């Protein structure tokens, strides 16, 4: 009864996010044409779409069971595609990242001699991924229709870690390395690559961390810090279109 | 020379001319005549559009 | 523009053989070829097919699974390879040529034959049999179908083919209305859904055999039975 | 050289006084009680793909189903429009091509470019493929423009400033037509083929003859650049587009202009002109990436076609009038209905 | 659809099959194109239309010349502009400086960078070495210039020489940079008739051209 406040601010960057998600979508898919940087735009979109829904939906639960007697249950399912969004949503930005670098590096390749759908490929392969290992947990954890292990649980978790770690470290490899070629060799580049890598750590790692390791590695902390994360990562998944496309179009 | 430019405007200034009016009825009734007949201004049916 | 075809001979029941077909003259990779076969007196029957590309094979439902198609694009050839033999394929065969696009001409080229002794669908009929003619007259042939030959878009798919005594036919009218290339303009075809007639006028020697009709508008092909002209 | 000079200058002055005294009225107030138009909505009803760079010029053929297009890719393509396929795909010897044509029989294609030659290739034919027929050598600058009379006669337009006649099977300039100040641009047949227009870069538009091989008249009313030209369904009146964003209207029984077409938006130019099957819609394309429809006998506008995302370089309507037919720099071409 | 329908189609994917394999086989290949006037040594660099072809780096270039305001549109697309001067003709230089300033403000060429080619500079420095003619009187402000203090590059040769070049690389650059709004660069250079390292400078300015292209698409810069 002490977090309303959290849940009216989540509601509240909800409803601001889906408006620029949906537009992104309408424009990159119907619109305009698509270059190599489209299709990772258009990705990442979708992703953030589900997921700021699947909050939605949390919040109007919690609202309605709180504020009226009338309480509901939602399926597990919920979870499990809430999870799959956010994965997904993380990879895109690694992938833009070493495509940028590859490209800086190695111009009249990228330029002359490379294959038209690749971009489509790797979007593919890693949305397969996500859902495999999004699924994998949710069996072997209980969040599906069976009763759960704890050495699966804890196995599937902490390998979810070490790939979100994964993630980090090559997203601050290739921004470093376009920096480095940059200067051998202003200022727009480095606030964008600034605040890339800044947003992404500030307001997408705390929701994987918190809810992967420390609640299994350390009451008086879960009722406390999960509502802040949840805030968080909502307001990464709803400014990152702002950051990659509106800008780009003046 | 000079002499091609001039010889050119006198065969060009000595033709029979006739007045605005009349050609530009004649263009009238030309599209009135044949207003029945463009699909692109009076629109076909689903029945008889090739495309 | 030659096709020339090998192979033949006498063969046991049961056997094996492989008919070959060797092209110069035009180009090959850009048509799509056909065999069609002739008893010792009766009409023609069609056998298979193998498409521009290698993409589409057909057989009728009498060879199927005893014979095969194939074609060897770089050294220009075309095969047939027998298997089961039975004395039903004693015939002699040929070799036809035919492109497809918007206003083409197909079945425009048929080879010599080569013969071979061994020791649902649309039935279409030619009811004449057998006509006297005499030079300087007009004569009128008919053929009518089973189910109907115009299709939606407007195509009459019908076809008219002339075969002189001791040789190979040729094509006179295609799609029931035009003229084919090289043939005299006293020749003419019109008709309407499932009735169709060829008209000659100012008929001469060297325009006596037998005429045939077929129809392109399904698989299989089907033929008629054959009109014969008398001097 | 004086006395020469004072003669031009009072002739020219002689032509101005009687085309004064022939003009009483005008078209705007001849055609001021009658009904209007409406609005003319179009939707795209094709849109063709194959193309990977630049469209410069396509052409109808007589039958209203195939049509003809050159790319600077280095190729030409017939199409079938009713289906969207493809019927035949030419390789070209040099890939800077500016014009293309389709012969009134069917049997023959032309195109020419920044190579200075005119070809012609052999559509139907024995042995399967399409092929060279004849190469026509003899100007010397740039073709823009050439059109068939019959399967033995052409005529094309050069940036050299002048035009030529020639005959196929010989290979060999027949009639040769001067008079231009600068480059010439377009070129439109009249509906009996004995006489045709031309449009250069001199601000001019000249009326010929064929067989006699002269000039019979002259327009001068634009202030820059004639890019198109195109004959009226009569055979009396011929319209101009140009890049002072204009089109104007001249009459050839009355030595003068009728109407012109403008709108305080348009600032671009104008690439390509057509009209309608009955002589009511004129039809322009802009380099601002849309194209207009107007009324040719109020001076203005009907309506719009958007979908372009480029330059619109070429423009066309079939015989029957069932269709018109875009291409653009974008590499697409669209049919409208 | 009819047999013959569906045979037409057929034929119509094989056609799109070749123009695609075409298309990617010309995606490789780089165009440029050649411009300059008579008396410029433009024929002599690379030791209708008249093409050329050569490979630096296992890439392949493509150049034409012609031998304007119309078929310039043309060139739209291309990667570069080759422009060639002669600086030893005084007598000439502002017919190539006005030149210059034609082609870099035209209509349909806001987006392509242009190479300089300053071309004879050994006769430039017997000319300059000889007294017997003025720069000054030909462009006055010559009088009242002075080589930048610290930005003065050279081999070895003499001071006068090093003035009388970098004058005219200024004008040239000074027309370039007025009105560009930084969408196109122009890069110069000096050449003699018998330098071989000319296919390099190219090579490396056009892969300078395509990081410029790259960058915008991905809106870093
Ligand atoms: C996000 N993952 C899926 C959550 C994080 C917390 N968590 C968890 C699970 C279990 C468990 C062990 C065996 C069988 C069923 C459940 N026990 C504990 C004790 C403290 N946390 N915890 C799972």
């Amino acid at each position: 009864k002490e977090t309303l406040i959290p849940v009216f601010l989540i509601l509240f960057i909800a409803l601001v996010g889906l408006v620029g998600n949906g537009f992104v979508l309408w424009l990159l898919g119907f619109r305009m044409r698509r270059n190599a940087f489209s299709v990772y735009v258009l990705s990442l979109a979708g992703a953030d779409f589900l997921f700021l829904c699947f909050q939605i939906i949390n919040c109007l639960v919690y609202l309605s069971n709180f504020f009226c007697s009338i309480s509901i249950n939602f399926p597990s399912f919920f979870t499990t595609v809430m999870t799959c969004a956010y994965l997904a949503g993380l990879s895109m930005l690694s992938t833009v990242s070493t495509e940028r670098c590859l490209s800086v590096l190695w111009p009249i390749w990228y330029r002359c001699r490379r294959p038209r759908h690749l971009s489509a490929v790797v979007c593919v392969l890693l949305w397969a991924l996500s859902l495999l290992l999004s699924i994998l947990e949710g069996k072997f954890c209980g969040f599906l229709f069976s009763d759960g292990d704890s050495g699966w649980c804890q196995t599937f978790d902490f390998i979810t870690a070490a790939w979100l770690i994964f993630l980090f470290m090559v997203l601050c490899g290739s921004s470093l390395a376009l920096l480095v070629r940059i200067l051998c060799g202003l200022t727009r580049l480095y606030l964008t690559i600034l605040l890339t890598v800044l947003v992404f750590l500030l307001c997408g790692l705390p929701f994987g961390i918190q809810w992967f390791l420390i609640l299994w590695i350390w009451d008086v902390l879960f009722c406390h810090i999960h509502p802040v994360s949840v805030v968080l990562s909502s307001l990464n998944s709803s400014a990152n279109p702002i950051i990659y496309f509106f800008v780009g179009s003046f | 020379q000079a002499r091609k430019l001039v010889e050119q405007l006198k065969m060009e200034a000595n033709i029979d001319r006739i007045k605005v009016s009349k050609a530009a009825a004649d263009l009238m009734a030309y599209c009135e005549a044949h207003a029945k007949e463009d699909p692109l201004l009076t629109p076909v049916p689903a029945s008889e559009n090739p495309f | 523009v030659q096709l020339v075809e090998s192979g033949g001979g006498l063969v046991q029941p049961g056997g094996s053989r492989k008919l070959s077909c060797s092209a110069s003259g035009f180009a090959f990779s850009s048509f799509g070829m056909h065999w069609v076969r002739q008893a010792p007196e009766k009409g023609l029957e069609w056998v298979a097919y193998i498409s521009s590309g290698s993409g589409t094979i057909y057989y009728a439902d009498t060879v199927k699974g005893r014979f095969t198609i194939s074609r060897d694009d770089p050294k220009n050839t075309l095969f047939l390879q027998m298997t089961s033999l039975r004395s039903e394929d004693t015939a002699m065969y040929y070799c036809v040529r035919s492109i497809y696009y918007y206003g083409s001409s197909p079945f425009d080229f048929w080879g010599q034959g080569t013969t071979l002794t061994v020791s649902s669908d649309i039935v279409m009929t030619q009811a004449t049999s057998s006509v006297p003619v005499t030079p300087g007259e007009s004569v009128s042939i008919s053929c009518r179908s089973s189910k109907s030959l115009l299709h939606s878009n407007g195509n009459t798919y019908l076809y008219w083919f002339l075969q002189r005594p001791g040789q190979s036919p040729q094509l006179l009218i295609y799609r029931m209305s035009n003229l084919a290339s090289g043939v005299p303009d006293r020749f003419s075809g019109s008709g309407s859904g499932t009735a169709f007639t060829l008209t000659i006028s100012r008929l001469e020697a060297e325009d006596v055999g037998v005429y045939y009709c077929m129809q392109h508008l399904e698989y299989p092909l089907t033929f008629g039975a054959g009109t014969k002209l008398e001097l | 050289l004086d006395q020469l000079r004072q003669e031009a200058e009072q002739l020219k002055n002689q032509i101005r006084d009687a085309r004064k005294a022939c003009a009483d009225a005008t078209l705007s107030q001849i055609t001021n009680n009658i009904d209007p138009v409406g609005r003319i909505q179009m939707r795209t009803r094709r849109t063709l793909r194959g193309h990977l760079a630049k469209i410069y010029a396509m052409h109808w053929g007589t039958d209203s189903r195939l049509l003809v297009s050159a790319s600077q890719d280095g190729k030409l393509i017939i199409w079938d429009s009713y289906t969207t396929n493809k019927v035949h795909a030419i390789p070209l010897r040099s890939s800077w091509v500016m014009t293309c044509a389709y012969a009134p029989s069917g049997n023959y294609v032309a195109c020419g470019g920044l190579d200075n030659i005119c070809s012609i290739y052999n559509l139907k034919t024995r042995e399967g493929n399409v092929r060279v027929s004849r190469e026509l050598a003899g100007h010397t600058g740039y073709l823009s423009c050439c059109r068939f009379l019959d399967d033995n006669q052409i005529v094309t337009s050069s940036g050299d400033t002048t035009c030529a006649l020639w005959d196929i099977e010989t290979g060999q300039q027949t009639t040769t037509f001067t008079g231009h100040t600068g480059d010439v641009m377009s070129l439109s047949l009249a509906p009996d083929t004995r006489l045709f227009v031309s449009g250069a870069c001199d601000a001019s538009a000249k009326l010929w003859d064929v067989r006699e091989g002269m000039c019979r008249q002259t327009f001068t009313g634009h202030e820059s650049d004639i890019n198109a030209i195109c004959f009226f369904p009569n055979g009396n009146a011929f319209a101009t587009g140009s890049d002072d964003a204009t089109c104007r209207l001249f009459d050839l029984r009355a030595d003068q202009e009728l109407m012109t077409y403008s709108h305080d938006n348009i600032i671009c130019g104008i690439t390509s002109v057509s009209f309608s099957k009955s002589g009511r819609l004129l039809l322009a394309g802009y380099d601002d990436f849309n194209c207009n429809v107007w009324d040719a006998l109020k001076a203005d506008r009907a309506g719009v076609l958007a979908g372009h995302d480029n330059r619109v370089s070429c423009l066309g309507v079939t015989d029957d009038g069932m269709a018109v037919a875009t291409g653009s720099w974008d590499s697409f071409l669209k049919i409208w209905n | 659809v009819s047999a013959e329908d569906k045979a037409a189609a057929e034929r119509s994917k094989m056609i799109d099959k070749n123009l695609r394999e075409d298309g990617e086989k010309a995606r490789r290949t780089l165009r440029l194109l050649l411009l300059g006037a008579d008396n410029s040594g433009k024929s002599t660099i690379v030791k209708g239309i008249f093409e050329t072809k050569f490979q630096v780096d296992k890439v392949n270039f493509h150049m034409f010349d012609v031998g304007r305001r119309k078929w310039i549109q043309c060139f739209n697309d291309v990667t570069a502009i080759i422009f060639v001067v002669d600086s030893s003709d005084y007598n000439r230089l502002q017919e190539a400086l006005n030149d210059f300033k034609s082609i870099w403000n035209n209509r349909w060429l806001r987006t392509i960078s242009v190479i300089l080619f300053l071309n004879k500079q050994d006769l430039l420095a017997e000319k300059v070495l000889a007294g017997k003619s003025k720069i000054e009187d030909y462009f006055p402000e010559f009088a009242r210039y002075t080589t930048p203090e610290d930005a003065t590059p050279e081999p070895g040769e003499d001071p006068r020489v090093t003035r009388a070049k970098y004058f005219i690389r200024k004008e040239f650059v000074d027309i370039s940079t007025a009105s560009g709004d930084g969408r196109h660069i122009c890069y110069p250079h000096f050449t003699c008739a018998v330098d071989t390292e000319n296919a390099r400078r190219i090579f490396n300015d056009c892969k300078d051209i395509i990081l410029q292209m790259n960058l915008r698409e991905y809106n870093l810069v």
